[PDB]
């Protein structure tokens, strides 16, 4: 009734994923292979570590194509947003350009050619790293496969991590409910009340579409500096999508 | 004040619309002037906005008909007059050559050489509809019998042969050229996370519209 791209790319992901999952699930299985697999079903087949070790080595060869694929496209898409919000909260809210202008609302309200040009202009500099005071052109609604690959890959990191698994007292440190996830916390000391929690300040800011960012401050990263290359010890700043396969 | 620029003055000094159009309708862009006086009708042109009427609340005219300029009637115009050609063009050369003025932009964050371009595709624009003085009671109009402005394609032709101006043109928006009407100009207030995503961009919007400018719209020449 529709035969569109997306919905077919969307499925062969999905399809991944199921695959994905039941790989890890396996691997996971392997560390009690006699005590649950081998004993209780009638035909087991012997494992020994080093055909473990050698299992591990070819599954992360294999899924590595696929990995370098969801990582370069997340980074380039992350840096986009990022930059959005840097150039919306830099920017002058009445110019019909800004993030946070109704004009950008997607649902209250140019011609096609307009688009593509717009898309093709946004691509260019994006690439040459020109992208200033310029809104970045893209569809995130449109990264339903990336989406998908990228759920299946961390299932299968953190079930195999897991599998692997006065001053600074406990009292002093931000809790789950607060902290953010892969982020380290504002230090209590230095920063204000209304740059650190914003919600004591404002208790008005609590709605039901409310970011945790404006409610419990914006939180930094510690990555770009203290040295190293690998990849991910660097933040994704760049924009493009080839300079992040490189990367 | 950047508009005030002893560059940005001499380069926009051109002279009156009416001074070649006449008495008669003319297709040309419309400001008008709240200050002075000039709505629903009695309209100026582009160099009275930018001489007669700067600092004024002079805008321009979305929905603009034929129409020609008639500033003299409601305000002191000082555009009627025209200097000499020569010294103009030799305080741009001395200009250029002595002192770095070229690299700040104006007001409106353009550099001169936007500025310039900008200027050029519209008197192309608009001076092929100057009919010639044809042979075959108003004792207060101005004198209509000059020729249209033809400074700006000799002030262009000179500032691109400069290399510091093409320098600044072409790299502004840049790390070191930063224009006031720019978002990325001043950052220093913000996160550094923020500043780090804003820094690391440069712009090109001025760059595109200046060369959009001198390829598709400067028509008439090659030069
Ligand atoms: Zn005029
Ligand atoms: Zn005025
Ligand atoms: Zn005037």
């Amino acid at each position: 009734n529709a035969s569109s791209y997306l919905t077919s790319a969307s499925s062969l992901a999905r399809a991944y994923s199921i695959v994905i999952r039941q790989i890890s699930d396996l691997m996971g299985l392997i560390p009690k292979y006699n005590h649950l697999v081998y004993s209780q079903i009638p035909a087991a087949v012997k494992l020994t570590y080093q055909d473990a070790v050698n299992l591990q080595n070819y599954v992360e060869e294999k899924l590595i194509p696929t990995w370098n694929w969801m990582v370069s496209i997340m980074d380039s898409t992350e840096a986009q947003l990022r930059y959005g919000s840097a150039l919306a909260s830099a920017g002058d809210p009445g110019h019909p350009n800004h993030p946070l202008h109704a004009s950008q609302n997607s649902a209250r309200r140019m011609s096609a050619r307009g688009d593509f040009l717009n898309y093709a202009l946004s691509l260019m500099r994006s690439h040459n790293d020109e992208h200033s005071d310029v809104l970045p052109v893209l569809d995130v609604c449109s990264l339903k496969h990336v989406a998908y690959v990228f759920q299946a890959l961390i299932y299968w990191i953190k079930a195999m991590n897991q599998q692997t698994t006065g001053q600074n007292h406990p009292f002093f440190r931000r809790s789950d409910s607060m902290t953010f996830l892969g982020c380290i916390p504002p230090n209590p000391f230095e920063v204000p009340l209304a740059e650190a929690i914003p919600l004591a300040d404002q208790p008005h800011l609590l709605q039901p579409n409310a970011r945790k960012e404006d409610l419990f401050g914006r939180p930094s990263q510690g990555l770009y500096s203290s040295s190293a290359s690998s990849g991910k010890c660097l933040m994704e700043v760049t924009v493009d999508r080839n300079c992040l396969e490189v990367l | 004040n950047p508009d005030d620029s002893p560059l940005y003055v001499l380069c926009c000094n051109d002279t009156c619309s009416f001074t070649w159009t006449g008495a008669e309708h003319i297709n040309q862009d419309i400001f008008e002037c709240r200050t002075c006086g000039l709505l629903e009708s009695l309209c100026c042109c582009t160099e009275c906005a930018r001489v007669c009427h700067k600092g004024h609340d002079c805008k321009l005219k979305r929905t603009s008909p034929t129409a020609y300029c008639d500033c003299w009637e409601k305000c002191k115009c000082k555009t009627l007059i025209a200097g000499q050609k020569s010294a103009r063009l030799d305080l741009l050369y001395r200009l250029l050559t002595a002192t770095n003025l070229v690299t700040l932009p104006n007001s409106r964050g353009e550099h001169l050489l936007l500025f310039l371009v900008q200027t050029v595709a519209r008197q192309t624009v608009e001076h092929c509809q100057y009919r010639p003085p044809r042979i075959r009671e108003d004792s207060d109009m101005p004198d209509h019998d000059l020729e249209p402005p033809r400074f700006a394609q000799l002030a262009l032709e000179r500032v691109l042969q400069d290399w510091n101006a093409l320098k600044s043109m072409i790299m502004f928006g840049s790390q070191e050229n930063k224009d006031p009407l720019s978002a990325s100009s001043r950052i220093g207030h913000l996160l550094p996370e923020e500043q780090v995503y804003l820094n690391q961009q440069s712009g090109t919007i001025r760059l595109d519209c200046f060369t959009h400018c001198l390829i598709v719209k400067c028509t008439a020449d090659i030069l």
